[PDB]
């Protein structure tokens, strides 16, 4: 994996020392050849997990989501310029820095072996998106945003600490490989349950889980749009990706205490949902929505269903695309109208048409229009949990409908209607958003023609 | 902004835990969770008493 | 107001100096060059290449090798009458059974 | 042909031939004559070029052979490099039983649609085949996990074991 | 503009501490 | 754990039989990574005094990175010794000990009695 | 009522009162060497036996 | 742009609370009606009845025609509850 | 042209490159570590072919 | 292996066509409607011909062109079937497009954007060729909810008017209730019967599908515009005059009974199904036709008049008239 | 609008066209591959056991 380390790290001194004008350049080019580099990472044995070294190991887990993020990092790079054009050039490489930190502990994370490394790196990944959202927030909540968030996150993050060392003193070690292929049958022990506890609550902390998902409504709502996308797509990711690390040592003892917090997801998603329909403000829908989506992914994973893993995997990937294009279409009408309330500016489809289409699209993978891979992945967990019980059906077949109403609601409220007329600073589109958004949906579509590759480790 | 602060800041603030507030977050915030957590486990139990028994379907569903 | 602070700069639109902006920064010419950069490598070296290496991989997950090692096999137990396929997955003369 | 009726079952092709004793014509034949003539000759004769084409260097593939190794029953608890020879080839095998199934799939809706509305009637002898393929692939392979390994599969079927060995102790005195 | 610090937010914790009460008196 | 060990002479870094272990290599990434911190450190250096922090003093941050590597090199010697003097501990105990360290009949997972869990 | 009411008083804020309103407790001395001295004193006899920390 | 008198702040009490709400929301005195202080929020915010964006003129010169909105007018805590393409509260003729 | 302004411009963009290189030189100097069990395997245990004296480099 | 499988092929890529023309730009955009007009009625001309050897012989073929999944159990692939649902609705339907929409073309004189209106007339029509050619229930899924979002946008082509919007939005909210009994339906196929084409459901003999087809007629009453879920046909009547001639006049509201007689084999099994479509169907028809009878209109009355023919159409399919329904949806 | 399209549809060609004649060529020119047994000694290469040359040559490279 130091094919792709070491250019990642690597890039830290071209902008670190680039001129006042080369630094978004170098750091986009770069950026896309190292995206270019992990897309190889695609390259997958049949069963056996790519081992390239003792430390770094991945499989048809990691490698989607690797290849997310790396070949998300210049999509921060294209997004960011706009609010960061006027700034120092020191602070635009440090806020660079920050970015490319983020990518490397996240692949460091998605490619690590040991579970103690994988909590360092996971862990890790605060620190950037801490500065990200503190220093260069625009809002006022934002000091409060960095302090939910970290504090959410450790709060879960230390009880997993402890687990983990607990395990490594019981078992023998934390490498996934020994952990799976020397698994042991878990006793229906309290004391087990409290270790279950700890393995899984930070994760759910990080999915988020209803009711301690307090931190995005906060956090993402607030960030910089280059730390909201980075949070949104994948760092809500890491999460899941660790359940589904996890929940080998954690059986088959799950079932028992999956009841609680599988319908928490359950009946929380249609809470969101609802929440999203009555809102006031485009990012906090967006969160919503995420939230909705990534407690459907909790269901997913908490089902332990081959079926329910892919499709887990599938919605992890296709939420994140979306997701992240969603938040960019927010902060370009939200620049262009410098609020963003979901009210001031509408009916802007007739003076922007290539953004009345990215909107669309947009809503329409959010919706889950078939066959994108939003819709396969939403549909496999649907079975899954058909499978282990029937009546979540309606439940189900609830949230989408909820969704499809605000996923055109606010195409409805924000383009398709009639502007504001004592509004004129909306310009014709700078062909950089229309570019971005490109970059975002060609790989949905492209990912929705072969979905064997986001298709997880069970297929 | 008055709308956007009101229904987005002055909530809690001005939030005061009255017996009515309690009430209704009994009622919804965690009322309907012990129904979903009844019938869903109900269901659970009842199919499970048909699999190890024998009476249920199992030709063709080698795929969950 | 016991505060000496500049007033708020206005919203600068790229357009208004060369229309040409492609929204990047400032200058026209390196605007432009980060253009055919981006333009360059996300689709024609990323999107399109990379395309064509995601739709063009050796043998995935031994798909292929699966159905020519199936039917290999449909043919022997299906010739010689034998069932195409074992209730057990492991011999049970092997597994010796516990009391 | 690509397919042995060995592995892919093909009911013999039989085709009735009509005569339009009528004096009007069946058009359908025209349409076949002209769709002949100015589409499959064209198609037919590109397609001998590029055959010519291929058959002027055809590179050479074989199939990839993979020798058996020691299964997981054999394999010594906590013993991690048997455990790995046993967890793959087991892994393959079910990759190999999920391709059967699949092979089997594949019969039984081609059977379905040669026998059309009589399939009812023409498909049971395929049908009864994939019924008993699907029962004993849900007692080897399924209701394994997400996390399902030769380990988990060993011990379902041993449980199988214990609970026929038991059942035929008890009924058969 | 994003928000940046002025006199009043200045002042929230500038003094004795910034969890004031009766016994912080003066 | 090793303090009171029977031999140990107090206040010396290597005590003489560490010179029958391997050296660890000049390559070792943990001693080139110990010289990436004598980097940084001109790097704070030079910031600290609002300086030129890449190009400013190359001689300040050649003696930093220096320094480094100087106490990498014995760190890193002195860390082996001890795992080295820990493995040794360990299996003299173990074979002084041979009824505290039982060896396990070997049998197969075809005689385990491994119960399956239905994943329902 | 959920989200923003709720579900802030249930975990985040509740704990962050928590702190606030203790951490004045403690952190609120009048500082007087007397009543510190006091204090050390109490602690003396609570770990000797009251506690029996000796045994 | 907006100091803290626009902001929205507690339940008002006393009439001078009462008052200084009503200009705070560009409105008299009367039309001020303070939202019942049961815990839930709003306070000081004013109560717009039930009526929604259909029932008001349809000719006159909306500064936001869209919802037949005007500048600067106090806006409903179910505004977008009450809106032209969502529920109505227009009468029905049965 | 002055090319060696070309250079102090152009020199930001071989660090990737380089790094890359840099890379796939220590992840190929990080097997020749693991040949524990090369050739060793069941599976793969294959004869060793005279004029290839190891299964993988 | 005779032309048949061919040219009901090209029957569909040849209209796939002209939209990835509009879209890169190498069509002309002035006569571009009178561009679809005549790929529309070559696709006609090439649609007769499957209707011809269909009634020679009784041809009925299906292809599985191309291999998409395979989740080890399942090989989930894009496949057509040629059956006489398909093969005869195929030609009426470019038939009635060829018409409907000429007549747009001198009716939808005034819209600038007059070349986006007839890509979407054609965007329909495709994602309606691959629901009613479709093989597995997955494609059904697919032209389920493309004729869904598509009616959604046509419906509010006038974008300016929010009654048009709130018109869409309620005709999507209710095939968005509809395709709970699709998912549903969906889901009891691949668990219980581990199958997802109609092949191998027909074929395995679920005697039993209680919850299938009930799913199945939800899903049905949502597209149909049934009891419980018909007025968004009425508020879909907002849109341009030629979207209601050929998206609301008698193809998508037809695309749940035809789901239904697409799975008539199965449908026979559960009479309380028979006799529920019985109730949706009558009920309907009385309650919109007597709203027609009184309204005062042109085109919400016909909307009546439309939902009274899809509450016959599948009162049809409650007594099993599977065939004469479907030649009941010519009419 | 019309110069981001263009853009679009002339960066993605300018490769895509290259790309979409050479798979053209090498399916048609190059060929395919055909299955037989081991030649009884015959040591298979990584890339060996594959069916399009593409793919052939990409596992020859970087696998
Ligand atoms: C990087 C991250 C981790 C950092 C860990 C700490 C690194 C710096 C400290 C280690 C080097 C300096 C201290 C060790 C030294 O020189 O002598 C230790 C000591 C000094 O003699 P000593 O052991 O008699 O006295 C110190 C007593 N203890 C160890 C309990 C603190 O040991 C020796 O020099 C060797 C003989 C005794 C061995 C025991
Ligand atoms: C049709 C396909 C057209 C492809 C056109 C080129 C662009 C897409 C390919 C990008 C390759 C990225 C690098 C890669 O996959 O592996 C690194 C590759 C291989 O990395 P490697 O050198 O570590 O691989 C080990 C095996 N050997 C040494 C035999 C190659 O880097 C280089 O080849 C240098
Ligand atoms: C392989 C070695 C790579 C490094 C050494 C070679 C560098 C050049 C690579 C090929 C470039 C081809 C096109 C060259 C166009 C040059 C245009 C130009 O002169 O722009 C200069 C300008 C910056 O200002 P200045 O340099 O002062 O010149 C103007 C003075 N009035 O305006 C500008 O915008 C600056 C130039 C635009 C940026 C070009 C992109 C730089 C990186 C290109 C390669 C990226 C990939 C690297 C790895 C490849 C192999 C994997
Ligand atoms: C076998 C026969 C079965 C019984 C058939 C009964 C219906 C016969 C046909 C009635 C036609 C009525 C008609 O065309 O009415 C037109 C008229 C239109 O409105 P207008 O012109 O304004 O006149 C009304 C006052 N303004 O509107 C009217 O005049 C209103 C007439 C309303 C008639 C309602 C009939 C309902 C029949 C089904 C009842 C089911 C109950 C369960």
């Amino acid at each position: 994996m130091l094919k792709i380390i070491i250019p990642t790290t690597m890039l830290l001194p071209m902008t670190w020392m680039s001129k006042h004008n080369m630094i978004w350049i170098n750091a986009t080019v770069h950026s896309l050849l190292i995206s270019l580099i992990s897309l190889s990472l695609l390259n997958q044995l049949g069963e056996n997990s790519l081992n390239f070294s003792l430390t770094f190991f991945s499989d048809s887990l990691s490698a989607p989501l690797l290849v997310l993020t790396t070949w998300l990092l210049p999509l921060m790079l294209m997004a960011s310029q706009s609010h960061l054009s006027k700034e120092t050039t020191t602070r635009k490489k440090l806020y660079i820095t920050m970015l490319i930190l983020l990518q490397l502990f996240l692949i460091m994370t998605f490619t690590a072996t040991e579970l103690i490394l994988f909590y360092i790196l996971f862990e890790a990944t605060l620190v950037p998106t801490l500065i990200i959202i503190t220093r260069w927030g625009n809002q006022t909540e934002r000091l409060n945003a960095g302090l939910y968030f970290l504090f959410y996150t450790l709060a879960g993050s230390l009880p997993l600490l402890v687990a983990l060392v607990y395990i490594q003193n019981t078992t023998g070690s934390l490498n996934f490989l020994i952990i799976h292929y020397w698994s042991h049958p878990l006793s229906n022990s309290w004391s087990n349950i409290f270790m279950w506890l700890a393995c899984i609550m930070a994760f759910m902390v990080k999915m988020p889980l209803y009711g301690l998902h307090l931190w995005l409504p906060k956090a993402h709502v607030e960030a910089p749009i280059a730390g909201s996308m980075v949070l949104a797509a994948v760092l809500l990711k890491l999460g899941g990706y660790g359940m589904m690390r996890i929940t080998t040592i954690l059986n088959p003892l799950t079932n028992y205490m999956a009841y609680p917090f599988l319908m928490l997801s359950m009946w929380g998603m249609i809470m969101t949902s609802s929440i999203c329909l009555r809102q006031t403000d485009l990012k906090s829908l967006i969160a919503y929505s995420s939230v909705s989506h990534m407690a459907l992914v909790i269901v997913a994973i908490m089902i332990q269903t081959p079926w329910s893993f892919m499709g887990a995997t599938a919605l992890m990937i296709a939420h994140g695309l979306t997701s992240s294009m969603l938040f960019c279409l927010a902060n370009t009408n939200y620049e262009r109208v410098h609020s963003r309330t979901m009210i001031l500016a509408r009916g802007l489809q007739t003076l922007l048409p290539l953004m009345a289409t990215w909107w669309l699209m947009a809503s329409l993978t959010n919706l889950a229009l078939p066959p994108s891979i939003n819709l396969i992945g939403e549909l496999f967990i649907i079975t899954a949990s058909f499978s282990w019980s029937n009546i979540t059906i309606i439940l189900m077949g609830m949230n989408m409908m909820i969704t499809a109403l605000y996923s055109l609601y606010m195409l409805i409220t924000t383009q398709r209607g009639k502007y504001t007329h004592h509004i004129n600073n909306i310009k014709a589109s700078f062909t950089r958003e229309n570019a971005l958004m490109a970059l975002h949906i060609l790989p949905l579509l492209l990912l929705t023609l072969n979905p064997k590759m986001i298709l997880g480790p069970l297929y | 902004i008055r709308w956007t602060y009101a229904r987005s800041a002055n909530i809690y603030p001005n939030f005061r835990p009255t017996p009515k507030t309690s009430l209704l977050g009994a009622l919804f915030g965690i009322g309907p969770l012990f129904f979903w957590y009844y019938v869903f486990k109900t269901d659970r139990d009842k199919k499970e008493k048909l699999i190890q028994e024998g009476k249920l379907d199992q030709t063709f569903n080698i795929s969950y | 107001i016991r505060l000496q602070e500049d007033p708020d700069p206005e919203d600068e639109n790229l357009y208004e100096k060369n229309p040409d902006s492609h929204g990047y920064d400032k200058d026209p010419i390196v605007d432009l060059w980060n253009m055919r950069v981006v333009f360059f490598f996300g689709f024609s070296i990323v999107l399109v290449l990379g395309s064509t290496f995601v739709a063009y991989l050796p043998d995935y997950r031994m798909q292929e090798w699966a159905r020519r090692e199936a039917e290999r096999l449909v043919k022997y137990r299906e010739a010689n009458g034998l069932p195409l396929m074992e209730s057990n997955c492991f011999d049970p003369n092997k597994i010796q059974l516990p009391e | 042909d690509s397919w042995d009726k060995d592995v892919y079952p093909e009911p013999p092709r039989r085709t009735p031939a009509p005569a339009p004793q009528t004096s009007l014509p069946n058009p359908v034949t025209y349409l076949t004559k002209i769709f002949d003539l100015l589409v499959d000759r064209p198609v037919t004769l590109a397609r001998e070029f590029i055959e010519q084409q291929h058959a002027k260097n055809r590179y050479y593939y074989y199939h990839r052979e993979f020798r058996r190794v020691p299964d997981i029953t054999e394999c010594e608890e906590k013993d991690i490099l048997c455990m790995f020879e046993a967890e793959m080839q087991w892994r393959r095998d079910y990759k190999v039983d999920q391709e059967i199934v699949n092979i089997i799939q594949e019969r039984l809706k081609a059977c379905q649609q040669r026998e059309g509305e009589s399939y009812r009637q023409n498909c049971a002898k395929e049908l009864e085949q994939f019924t008993q393929v699907s029962k004993a692939f849900q007692d080897r392979y399924s209701d394994l996990g997400a996390h399902y390994s030769a380990r988990k599969c060993l011990a379902k079927q041993k449980q199988r074991m214990l609970a026929e060995r038991k059942a035929a102790k008890e009924a058969a005195a | 503009r994003q928000w940046q610090p002025d006199v009043e937010w200045a002042e929230q914790f500038g003094g004795a501490v910034m969890y004031p009460t009766k016994e912080t008196a003066h | 754990m090793m303090s009171g060990r029977p031999g140990r002479v107090p206040l010396q870094f290597l005590p003489n039989e560490a010179r029958s272990l391997p050296p660890p290599k000049l390559t070792d990434p943990r001693l080139v990574y110990m010289g990436f911190l004598g980097y940084c450190s001109g790097l704070i250096d030079n910031a600290i005094r609002r300086r030129p922090v890449v190009s400013a003093g190359l001689h300040r941050q050649l003696l930093y990175v220096t320094s480094f590597v100087f106490f990498g090199y014995y760190l890193l010697k002195r860390q082996d010794y001890m795992y080295a003097l820990r493995d040794h501990d360990m299996f003299a105990y173990v074979k002084s000990h041979p009824e505290d360290f039982p060896e396990k009949d070997k049998k197969t997972y075809g005689e385990i009695l491994e119960e399956f869990h239905p994943v329902r | 009522l959920l989200d923003l009411i709720w579900l802030e008083t249930i975990l985040p804020k509740t704990t962050s009162f928590i702190q606030m309103k203790m951490s004045i407790m403690v952190s609120n001395q009048k500082g007087l060497i007397k009543l510190y001295f006091l204090s050390f004193l109490i602690t003396i006899m609570i770990s000797m036996t009251l506690f029996n920390y000796h045994e | 742009h907006v100091t803290k008198d626009m902001f929205p702040g507690p339940y008002p009490k006393t009439p001078e609370e009462r008052a200084a709400a009503a200009k705070k929301y560009n409105m008299r005195v009367e039309d001020y009606e303070p939202y019942p202080d049961d815990g839930m929020g709003y306070g000081d915010y004013p109560k717009l009845p039930d009526r929604s964006q259909q029932e008001r003129d349809p000719w006159y010169d909306w500064d936001h025609p869209d919802l037949r909105l005007n500048w600067g007018e106090p806006i409903h805590w179910d505004l977008d509850m009450y809106i032209r393409n969502r529920v109505d509260t227009s009468p029905t003729p049965v | 042209m002055n090319v060696l302004q070309i250079v102090r411009d152009h020199w930001v963009h071989i660090l990737v490159p380089v790094g890359f290189v840099f890379g796939c030189y220590l992840d190929r100097r990080s097997d020749e570590k693991l040949t524990a069990f090369r050739n060793k395997s069941l599976l793969f245990k294959r004869e060793l072919r005279p004029n290839e004296e190891v299964t993988w480099k | 292996m005779n032309p048949f499988a061919s040219l009901t092929l090209t029957t569909l890529i040849i209209l796939t066509i002209p939209i990835m023309m509009s879209n890169s730009n190498i069509y002309k955009t002035n006569l571009y409607p009178n561009y679809v007009k005549t790929t529309v009625s070559y696709a006609f001309t090439l649609s007769l011909v499957p209707l011809l050897m269909f009634m020679h012989t009784g041809q009925e073929m299906i292809i599985s062109n191309w291999h998409w999944m395979t989740l080890q159990t399942v090989e989930l692939s894009l496949s057509f079937k040629m059956d006489y649902f398909s093969v005869m609705f195929i030609p009426v339907a470019l038939f009635v497009t060829w018409s409907i929409m000429e007549f747009s073309m001198w009716y939808m004189h005034s819209d600038p954007f007059i070349n986006r209106f007839f890509k979407y007339l054609v965007l329909f029509l495709i994602t309606m060729m691959i629901l009613v050619t479709a093989n597995n229930l997955f494609q059904l899924f697919i032209g389920w909810e493309g004729v869904g979002i598509m009616s959604f946008l046509l419906i509010g082509w006038w974008h300016g008017r929010t009654d048009a919007n709130t018109a869409a939005l309620q005709a999507i909210l209710y095939n968005r209730i509809g395709d709970i009994g699709f998912v549903l339906s969906m889901a009891w196929f691949l668990t219980h019967s581990n199958a997802w084409d109609l092949q191998q459901i027909f074929m395995l003999n679920n005697e039993c599908p209680n919850m299938p087809l009930i799913g199945l007629l939800l899903a049905a009453a949502g597209k149909s515009a049934q009891f419980g879920l018909h007025p968004w046909l009425p508020s879909a009547m907002e849109g341009p005059t030629p979207v209601s001639a050929l998206l609301h006049s008698s193809t998508m509201v037809v695309a749940g009974v035809f789901l239904l007689i697409r799975f008539y084999p199965l449908m026979e099994t559960n009479k309380l199904v028979q006799t529920m479509t019985l109730c949706l169907g009558a009920i309907t028809t009385l309650f919109t036709a007597l709203c027609a009878i009184t309204q005062n209109d042109i085109k919400k009355i016909v909307a009546f008049s439309t939902s009274s023919q899809l509450g016959l159409m599948m009162v049809t399919i409650g007594i099993n008239q599977p065939h004469l329904a479907f030649l009941h949806i010519c009419m | 609008d019309r110069r981001f399209l263009k853009l679009m549809r002339f960066y993605i060609l300018l490769t895509g066209i290259p790309v979409a004649i050479g798979i053209t060529l090498v399916n048609v020119f190059i060929g395919e591959a055909e299955l037989a047994d081991i030649p009884e000694g015959y040591v298979p290469e990584h890339w060996e056991y594959f069916k399009h040359p593409i793919s052939r040559w990409i596992a020859r490279t970087f696998y």
